[PDB]
């Protein structure tokens, strides 16, 4: 039997966790969240700066 | 399930929601706890402004997902 974790940590991967073991799955999940959180902040800042400009040319 | 809504001021709002909840319904909840009128709210998730008539599930917003909130001035 050779269904080892896709990250090569040595433990067995879960088909439900896309071939990852618990720890590696959890690490990937956190990194994916962190990236989108950060990027969504950048977008929000951009949106704020857009609001500030529309408010300026208004009142 | 709970989701989190971060503002640009470091504030985090916790919400009790369901995947089938509309964005409009989420905006009403935010109004209940923060007093912000729904029409002033701009919600963001995964690089998109969220449209009032779509669902949380339409954007793959799951348990412990974090959205962002900007206010119209
Ligand atoms: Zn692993």
């Amino acid at each position: 039997s050779e269904l080892l974790c896709k990250k090569g940590c040595g433990y067995y991967g879960n088909p439900a966790w896309q071939g990852f073991c618990s720890k590696c799955w959890r690490e990937e999940y956190h990194k994916a969240r962190q990236k989108q959180i950060q990027e969504d902040w950048e977008l929000a800042e951009r949106l704020q700066r857009e609001e500030e400009e529309a408010f300026a040319s208004s009142q | 399930m709970q989701i989190f809504v971060k503002t640009l001021t470091g504030k985090t709002i916790t919400l009790e929601v369901e995947p089938s909840d509309t964005i409009e319904n989420v905006k009403a909840k935010i109004q209940d706890k923060e007093g912000i009128p729904p029409d002033q709210q701009r919600l963001i998730f995964a690089g998109k402004q969220l449209e009032d008539g779509r669902t949380l599930s339409d954007y793959n917003i799951q348990k412990e997902s974090t959205l962002h909130l900007v206010l119209r001035l």
